[PDB]
């Protein structure tokens, strides 16, 4: 068997070209990825100044950031090295949290102002998008942080009318703006389309309790303006009986902001826990 | 002997994410410059051999067609 030697050489050769085949992809892999890191601390940006601009930088980084999770993924590989870690979490988790703060702080700085909330939808809209790209559930812990903080704001701004009820009907009006501006979130949250089917709405809406944004929201304020306004009442003070003697104004001003029950608006529901608050009248 | 960048890939033993990974170290942080024009010529040096290799089998597939 001098055709034995010819037929093992061939199988090595097989071997050693498939090695050398092996050892090049994952170079060049790694050498591709190193070549991003290099552009990607070649972009600095401007943090928490909207010069506009300044979001024009930041949406190259995070496209950056993409290209890095696409890299990683098409060599599976590359994630196993020792050096390859190295600079994931000394360059790039890093230029990534920085990214998320500035994408984070200005999209809720972007919410709160009710204004670009309606002036600026295509701006925000562009905030959600990103924002879930580059880490979903930060987006959420964005949406987290900025719907708690309109429940706060209008919660408070209702109870500070308790000890002056008579302007209960501009407190009720102060809310609705909110929760006007919730209704345009969400719309808006849905816009924003996700892989194959749904909507990133839909996709909070299911990894939370909630099933509407203004459902929360209501069923919040309601709550810790429930609860002072029945302390209040509970306490026998002069405000508490001034939240008796003017009973009628109350359920009055609430109608005339919310609609009235059962058949025609659209506003029922969303009316009932405005009502429930205000229910120790009886 | 040959050159041992050659030899080490006629190597049984030699595992290809093993040799990459024992490089790369050398290390990162700014003079990874450095090793980044390191690696392209080494790379096209496995290169060469690639295609030498690639030569090597498609001449010796030849002999074993009846001797």
């Amino acid at each position: 068997q001098d055709i034995l030697e010819p037929f093992e050489r061939a199988l090595k050769l097989q071997t050693v070209s498939s090695k050398i085949h092996q050892t090049t992809t994952l170079l060049r892999s790694s050498l591709i990825y190193v070549h991003m890191i290099s552009q990607l601390q070649m972009m600095p940006l401007e943090t928490d100044s909207t010069d506009d601009a300044a979001l024009a930088c930041g949406l190259k980084i995070a496209a950056l950031h993409s290209q890095l999770k696409i890299n990683i993924a098409a060599n599976p590989n590359l994630a196993t090295l020792q050096l390859i870690k190295s600079c994931e979490n000394n360059v790039v988790s890093p230029n990534r949290q920085e990214l998320l703060r500035y994408l984070s702080t200005n999209l809720t700085r972007d919410c709160l102002n009710n204004l670009k909330m309606e002036n600026n939808p295509k701006r925000i809209v562009t905030l959600i998008k990103a924002l879930y790209t580059l880490s979903p559930v930060d987006l959420f812990d964005t949406i987290d942080k900025v719907l708690s903080s309109k429940i706060q704001t209008t919660a408070q701004v209702l109870s500070k009318t308790i000890t002056s009820i008579r302007n209960f009907n501009l407190s009720l009006d102060d809310a609705m703006e909110n929760r006007n501006s919730i209704l345009t979130l969400q719309n808006l949250m849905a816009a924003c389309a996700i892989e194959g089917n749904t909507n990133t709405l839909r996709n909070y809406l299911s990894q939370r309790k909630f099933s509407s944004l203004i459902d929360q929201f209501w069923s919040k304020v309601t709550n810790s303006f429930k609860r002072d306004f029945e302390m209040s009442y509970n306490r026998g003070g002069p405000v508490g009986k001034s939240l008796q003697s003017n009973s009628n104004l109350i359920y009055e001003a609430i109608s005339k902001c919310f609609g009235e029950n059962d058949p025609s608006n659209e506003l029922q529901g969303e009316l009932q826990y405005i009502l429930k608050a205000v229910s120790i009248l009886d | 002997a040959n050159d041992p960048l050659l030899d080490m890939f006629f190597d049984d033993d030699f595992v290809p994410q093993a040799f990459v990974d024992i490089l790369l170290s050398s290390f990162q942080t700014s003079q990874l410059e450095e090793l980044k024009t390191n690696c392209s010529s080494l790379l096209s040096k496995m290169d060469y051999y690639s295609g030498h290799i690639t030569k090597e089998l498609e001449s010796t597939i030849q002999v074993l067609q009846k001797p």
